[PDB]
């Protein structure tokens, strides 16, 4: 539904405990499975920047990445919650600088900034203690420039410059599905696509809880698998027909018995997109 | 520090230990609420400080149920197991028959279908609600208050519909022998000697609903 | 490894980790002190290690209640047998000035960290209202000449709380199982002091006010409480599929509640009526009586084992207990006892009266 | 010959043994009519109660002194203590007389019962008064019904019903006062 | 998040005027169908004093008809007679008889299958779409005489007033399959009448109980249709209250959020000004 | 029309217009609760219809084209 | 509105009368006092009123009372902003009000 | 909401306003079609409250 | 919804009693009599209670 090209920044936005890291971890684990099968030129080296997280959460991720074998390709840049606010503000830029080694020398990178929303809170701390005057939710003025400086470094370079790429995955936490927040609206404007993860879709059973009507890829099907470009266009449209016919039969007013076919097939299709965690396909 | 404004104040309401004299101070903070919103800032601060609440509903106050005590939300956990032993006997049934009354009235207030078992609950629930409403500036002793609820959680008031229950209470508390208030006060609880004595005095009171 | 608490909604839906960080999220009167005293009652006696109770900015009456009830429990021993005590108390309660409440969580950890680092053993840290650490620094921060952050808090909220919470961990030399009550202000979970704490915890038990107004105690939101232990490789696939199936019917019932309020249940599909019938049943079955709440509710408390929790909710999901009424599930221990309570409910609807005389109420005997 | 002592009162007592005790008994159409057949009375001398009905109207329920009913043997008349009668009626004119004044409805067929208590219960489908019939298009379709008789044995009866209805309708517009 | 609460007041205010329109749509449809249900009440009266009323007979074959609504904002009317179906469909079976369960109305096939799906054989719907006529109720009756039972059961809601709808079982015995067999006690109750038919008494009773079937079916789906409009009226009154109680809680919630965002934007403005002054 | 008021009111109305617009604003006021029920045309009350059709006769009257005042 | 108090207080305290005082729109008293706090550089309170809202009202409303000399009774018109009774300007005003007279169309 | 249905370009046909939409600028057979199309789309949105 | 003569005679007894209470709360004013013609009525308190 929301396919990702090489050199494209894609937002993983959602509430807490909706599976935003699990989408990001499965991108890292899958690159290890793909790096054993491709030639040496097109291998993706992941960088995971963990800003403001627990140190136990980070030690659980390097335990998973060592056990899966994904640690051979992964850099883990860790600015935990006890670190100074300039170490968590600066950790996305330091991880992007490590990831831009692979972009600049013809290889392919994958940077994951888990909670750019926690980088902005650490940048608000330094700004307010350097007595810079606050703005919306006490954030500084240049907090759009904080994230557009960082995310525009994810590029696909020319063949004159090596052809390397860097693919970014910012993670943004919303509060109650409130994507109208200040930092969330900045990053939706910066990134190309958006993977919106929902809480009520998560508990309905649909996990990875992808809001298919709100999730975009601005690159689109130009950089997706041709074996799914012809198959998932049927799947994108049949899920679009699934949505409105499920809003009316939520009430139980009447049946058309020809819209009941699209309610039957999309329910297989919604059940088709479910997936277990830590097993990328 | 508007929490510390109130918390450092209400923390002085304590029961002291016996080496400090055994004295006590009990506090009643009053918080006014806007449109019943209990999740406001100052309201939820004082709920985190105090030991219980007495919620006074605007909708019960407009129906004439005064004091408009929201029974489902009003709490006193420190004061329970510190109350009158006679009242603790009869109010366990009173809290329960009001707990069913709110639960049964939650199901069907408009006339879909009325069970005979649930119209016992709406007949006993409206009995006890009219029992508990009292008028202003005349507080009742706890022995006249135990007997009046003893006369309501048990039988002795099912004859009166709902209207003369306020007049049945002074029909109860004036016509029973005033010695029965003296034994209940001095023992603290309803002894089995006083239990069926008080069943006997509550059968020879003349009720205004006839 | 799992921490069995004996609480149904906890052990099923958001199970606690034995060396992990646990947060109980609450909104002033929803029940996170009763829940944290129940975990002291259930977990902290079968734990076999030392406990530290850091009381940070809560009631002094509750500090006296826990202290006295630990002396009669033998957890605290006074006099010459003081060394056989299992708990140490650090109290910075809500009459203290905001400097004392801003640091008393740190001296509660220091006692817990000595048992973890030097003594090398397993500690239970119970911090009642770690929000009051954040609030006391917020009273102070205005007077330290700082520009305030969002809602009105300190600019340093996340690193002040982060520097404290990162000390409360299990290391390679010892363990700290930390249960912390987290107050949410004005029932707002997007308030930055609750919102920052969520990232610091392995298991968050969110207690709701609407769940408590339906009489369900513990007032745990089943679709807002989360553990990292809810993972099929950690708790097993039989436990995991029951918890995810319980959450699925409770979520689909929540999707129906807009229509059930307006149109009623008469307009539902009978496929959807089986959802509302089952999800009303497991909503009552998630509640249970507490052995610390028996002193004001009258009902004796029920420790429910994990195996009785999993099998009981699996029966209601498959449909083995659609016979029983929805009030038989309310405030009972396990699935043996809903059948014990449904039998009593049926029996009572028959036998209600005929107690006229020839009882002990004779006027002469 | 009396294997099933049925009735409304018996159905209440047995239905409390098979249904839930929550449900009260369903009602029955005997609970909505007060006039019976074998119940003695209801004649009052000269004028007897005539219940002339249709599916869509109650055309009369007050008392009359004589009813000319168009039976299949022929037109008969009912006086007050008439013999009990179940009379299948042809397409013909029901005449309701009250005295000097009489109202003449032409009906399509359908039974008429005289009950033992003297209650007449005329039960027809379409009961048009002759004031709202026109005598032009009656033979316009009767001439067509006198022509179209194929070997359809279902239309053997339906054309027979078509002919005998208009033919009685022809003869009952001619003699009006 | 101050537009999500404002768009819910968009929803509940439109619902609370939809459901008040459907309240008076059903109220005017209840009154112009009361002028048809009172005229039709007459013709069921002679057949219940000629043939009596015998609900509990030991029929060999029965056809039970639970006539329900087509549209379903009725408020548990189509379920109360599906509940009253098996209350009479378990009661009258004392010997293990054949039963054909029929439903008139599209909300009957979706609820009678939930109880008896092996005895459910006919589904009449689209009945009340234009109006209910006797020729239509005749054709429904002729499809019920293709099967020939010994008895018929019609289950419908009798429109008594706008408030009470006591359900009725109306029973029709087949002409001598049980009908004369229940009158003939020490003689006969039917032999008082002098038959003026063309053919035999056993032949006029064949004509007379089909006419008794079509009459009490025409009344049933006319009593039920006027009972449906009067329960939709009480259902759409209970939902305008529920959409007014919900709208009142949303407006209190909106005013609290309106006051809170004015305080929040102002504290943001003063903090930015105090950082410069 | 429900929200547009004039506190001066009809004391500065053109007389003659005051005779006929006084009942115009009333017939439109009754129409406004009866409006948004006009999607029920197949279902009708026949006194609710008279204020419904006349209410649409009057809102179509008050339309104008710009830069041509009357 | 304090000039209106002072004229009514002479009739109460010197003439000894039962005075009526009409404060036409007590909300505009609140609204004007909220502007003079904003112009004097004071930090606005909740929704945006002056921090001294309950003492700007209570300073006026407590001079309207019954003394031993006479009485002042105040009939003061109340505007409810945004049709919100829980707004702090009517909510502070309604703590002082002893009766409401609602005129309806 | 126009984009979520698949209509592309996702132009809100009611909210889009131009100053060339006067009849004395684009003629009457362009103005009345545009005002006719907007009337049918506005009526449908007032019925979509009751269809859904 | 139902009709005026639909409901009970006691519910019509209130309607007749309320409508002549709802009328009786009206009163002509002495300051309005220079443009209304009807003279003003000061109504005493005991005459208001005993009248109602
Ligand atoms: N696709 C999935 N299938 C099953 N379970 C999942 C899936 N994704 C996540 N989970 C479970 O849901 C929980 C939340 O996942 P995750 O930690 O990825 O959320 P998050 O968005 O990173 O939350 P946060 O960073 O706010 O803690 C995890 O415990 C994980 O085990
Ligand atoms: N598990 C429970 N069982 C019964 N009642 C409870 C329970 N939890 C809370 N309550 C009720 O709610 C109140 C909440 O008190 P407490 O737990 O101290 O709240 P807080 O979360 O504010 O600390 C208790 O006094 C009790 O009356
Ligand atoms: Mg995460
Ligand atoms: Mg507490």
């Amino acid at each position: 539904l929301v396919p990702i090209g090489r050199g494209q920044r894609e937002l993983i936005i959602g509430d807490r405990q909706t599976g935003k890291t699990a989408v990001a971890i499965d991108a890292i684990i899958h690159q290890k499975n793909c790096n054993e099968q491709v030639p040496k030129a097109q291998r993706v080296y992941c960088v995971y920047v963990a800003v403001g997280q627990k140190r136990s959460t980070v030690a659980q991720l390097v335990k998973l990445f060592t056990q899966t074998g994904a640690m051979r390709y992964t850099i883990m840049v860790s600015a935990t919650a006890s670190d100074a606010a300039p170490l968590q503000f600066l950790a996305p830029y330091s991880g992007c600088a490590m990831a831009e080694y692979f972009r600049d020398t013809g290889k392919h990178g994958l940077i994951i900034y888990d909670d750019l929303s926690k980088q902005s809170v650490a940048y608000r701390q330094m700004s307010l203690l350097l007595r810079r005057p606050p703005g919306r939710e006490a954030f500084p003025g240049d907090v759009f420039y904080l994230h557009s400086r960082l995310l525009e470094r994810a590029a696909k370079l020319s063949k004159e410059l090596g052809g390397g790429s860097l693919t970014a995955f910012p993670v943004i936490e919303t509060q109650a599905g409130d994507v109208s927040a200040y930092i969330a609206t900045n990053v939706i404007s910066i990134t190309d696509g958006q993977i919106f993860l929902e809480t009520e879709l998560f508990y309905k059973g649909i996990r990875p809880a992808l809001n298919v009507g709100l999730s975009v890829s601005r690159v689109g099907s130009a950089a997706q698998f041709p074996g799914m470009k012809q198959v998932a266009g049927t799947l994108k449209l049949e899920l679009a027909q699934y949505r409105e016919v499920a809003a009316f039969a939520q009430f139980g007013s009447d049946l058309d018995a020809a819209t009941q076919y699209v309610l039957e097939r999309g329910a297989r299709l919604t059940e088709m997109l479910k997936q277990k965690q830590f097993a990328p396909i | 520090d508007v929490f510390y404004l109130h918390s450092r104040l209400l923390e002085r309401a304590a029961k002291l230990s016996k080496e400090l004299g055994g004295g006590s101070l009990t506090a009643f903070p009053v918080i006014e609420t806007q449109a019943g919103d209990v999740s406001a800032y100052i309201a939820t601060n004082v709920i985190s400080i105090t030991d219980g609440q007495i919620f006074l509903e605007t909708e019960l106050f407009y129906k004439g149920i005064r004091p408009a005590l929201n029974v489902g939300l009003s709490v006193s956990r420190v004061g329970s197991a510190a109350q009158f032993p006679g009242m603790k006997q009869v109010a366990g049934t009173l809290k329960l028959e009001l707990a069913q009354y709110r639960e049964v009235a939650a199901f069907a207030q408009f006339g879909s279908d009325l069970d005979a078992a649930t119209q016992y609950v709406l007949e006993r629930g409206a009995r006890l609600t009219e029992m508990l409403k009292q008028k202003q500036f005349a507080p009742i002793p706890i022995e006249r208050q135990t007997v009046a609820v003893y006369a309501a959680t048990k039988g002795f008031l099912d004859k009166v519909r709902v209207q003369d229950i306020v007049a049945a209470e002074e029909a109860v508390i004036s016509q029973v022998n005033p010695a029965v208030f003296k034994i209940l006060k001095a023992n603290g609880k309803i002894t089995p000697a006083l239990d069926a004595h008080l069943k006997a005095e509550l059968r020879k009171v003349k009720l205004p609903g006839a | 490894e799992i921490l069995v608490t004996g609480i149904k909604v906890v052990d099923l839906l958001a199970p606690y980790q034995r060396g992990g960080k646990i947060g109980l999220f609450g909104g002033a009167g929803v029940g996170k002190t009763v829940l944290i005293m129940e975990l002291i009652n259930n977990v902290a006696k079968a734990h076999g290690g030392f406990s530290v109770f850091a009381g940070v900015g809560e009631r002094t009456r509750e500090g006296n209640d826990l202290y006295r009830e630990m002396i009669e429990s033998g957890v605290i021993k006074l006099g010459a047998e003081r060394g056989n005590s299992k708990c140490t108390l650090v109290y910075g309660q809500m009459n203290e000035p905001p400097g004392a409440r801003a640091r008393v969580a740190l001296t509660g950890l220091t006692v817990a960290e000595y048992f973890r680092d030097i003594e090398g053993q397993d500690v239970l840290l119970f911090v009642d209202n770690i929000f009051r650490f954040t609030q006391a620094n917020s009273e102070v921060s205005a007077l330290l000449g700082r520009i305030p952050s969002a809602v009105g808090y300190q600019p340093t909220l996340a690193t002040d709380l982060g520097g404290l919470q990162e000390r409360i961990t299990t290391t390679t030399k010892g363990s700290i199982t930390s249960v912390q009550a987290v107050y949410v202000p004005a029932d707002d979970l997007t308030d930055p002091a609750p919102a920052t704490t969520f990232a610091h915890l392995d298991a968050t038990t969110v207690l709701s006010r609407s769940i408590a107004e339906l009489g369900i105690y513990p007032a745990v939101d089943p679709l807002d409480s989360t553990s990292r232990m809810l993972n099929p490789n950690v708790i097993g696939a039989e436990h995991y599929n029951v918890a995810r199936g319980v959450q699925k019917v409770l979520q689909d019932y929540k999707n129906l509640q807009d229509i059930i309020a307006i149109l009623g249940m008469d307009e539902l599909s009978e496929e959807d009526k089986l959802t509302v019938a089952r999800a009303r049943k497991i909503q009552r079955f998630l509640s249970q009586p507490f052995q610390v709440a028996e002193v004001f509710t009258g009902t004796p408390g029920k420790y429910v084992d994990l195996a009785d929790t999993i099998s009981g909710f699996q029966g209601v999901l498959t449909g083995k207990y659609d016979d029983l009424p929805e009030m038989a599930f309310y405030m009972v221990g396990d699935i043996k006892e809903v059948k014990e309570k449904a039998d009593k409910m049926a029996k009572d609807i028959a036998s209600r009266k005929e107690a006229d005389n020839k009882k002990v109420s004779e006027e002469l005997k | 010959e009396a294997a099933a002592p049925a009735g409304p009162k018996e159905f209440t007592e047995v239905w409390n043994k098979k249904a839930p005790s929550t449900l009260i008994v369903p009602e029955f159409p005997s609970n909505y009519t007060a006039v019976k057949a074998v119940g003695e009375g209801q004649v009052h001398g000269d004028a007897f109660p005539v219940n002339f009905y249709t599916p869509h109207s109650i055309l009369s329920q007050a008392q009359k002194d004589t009813v000319v009913l168009p039976g299949v043997d022929g037109y008969f008349g009912v006086k007050a203590s008439h013999v009990p009668t179940i009379a299948q009626l042809k397409p013909g004119v029901v005449e309701l007389h009250s005295g000097a004044e009489s109202e003449k409805f032409f009906v399509s067929g359908g039974f008429a019962f005289v009950h033992p208590n003297g209650v007449t219960d005329i039960c027809v489908l379409e009961a048009a008064t002759l004031d709202q019939v026109d005598p032009a298009a009656v033979k316009s379709a009767l001439a067509a019904a006198s022509a179209a008789q194929p070997t359809d044995e279902f239309e053997q009866a339906a054309n027979r019903a078509a002919i005998e209805l208009y033919s009685a309708l022809e003869s009952a517009v001619e003699a009006k006062a | 998040s101050n537009q999500a609460v404002k768009q819910r007041i968009r929803a509940i205010k439109n619902i609370g005027k939809i459901t008040k329109a459907m309240k008076m749509v059903a109220a005017s449809k209840m009154k112009n169908a009361q002028i048809a249900v009172e005229q039709s009440r007459g013709l069921v009266d002679p057949f219940v004093r000629l043939f009596g009323d015998f609900p509990a007979v030991n029929s060999n074959k029965s056809v039970v008809v639970a006539v329900t609504s087509d549209k379903g904002l009725c408020g548990g009317l189509n379920s109360n007679i599906t509940k009253y179906t098996r209350a009479t469909l378990a009661t009258t079976e004392s010997e293990g008889k054949d039963v054909v369960v029929v439903s008139i109305g599209d909300k009957g096939r979706s609820q009678l299958t939930r109880i008896e799906s092996q005895r459910y054989q006919l589904a009449i719907a689209d009945t009340y779409k234009v109006r209910v006529t006797f020729g239509q109720a005749s054709l429904i009756v002729e499809e019920l005489i293709k099967h020939n039972p010994q008895s018929y059961q019609i289950l419908f809601n009798k429109f008594r007033s706008a408030i009470s709808f006591k359900p009725t079982v109306a029973t029709i015995l087949s002409p001598d399959l049980l009908e004369k067999q229940l009158e003939d006690v020490t003689g006969n109750s039917l032999d008082a009448y002098d038959i003026e038919a063309s053919h035999e008494r056993s032949d006029v009773l064949r004509d007379l109980t089909e006419f008794h079937l079509g009459v009490t079916l025409y009344n049933a789906m006319l009593e039920n249709n006027c009972s449906e409009h009067a329960s939709r009226m009480s259902a759409m009154e209970n939902s305008t209250k529920s959409a007014g109680e919900m709208l009142g809680k949303l407006t209190l919630d909106y005013n609290r959020k309106r006051q809170a965002t004015i305080t929040t934007e102002l504290i943001e403005i003063i903090a930015g000004a105090s950082a410069l002054m």
